[PDB]
């Protein structure tokens, strides 16, 4: 699986956690690849590096 | 934000 992060660490396993940018680009990222936790994912907004 | 889980 590949996400939109600069260094998508190509997470290869069953069950992958994703998060989408609110900042505009509306692209998807592996939560691992952007270093965020599920709580941070569901409770608050995420602005990616390009949309920041 | 919007999250997703892929299996
Ligand atoms: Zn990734
Ligand atoms: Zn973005």
């Amino acid at each position: 699986s590949v996400c939109a992060a600069q260094n998508c660490q190509r997470p290869c396993k069953d069950k992958v956690d994703w998060v989408q940018c609110d900042g505009g680009c509306d692209e998807w990222f592996h939560q691992v690849c952007v270093g965020v936790s599920p709580e941070m994912a569901e409770n608050e907004d995420y602005i990616c590096i390009n949309c920041a | 934000a919007r999250t997703a889980q892929t299996a």
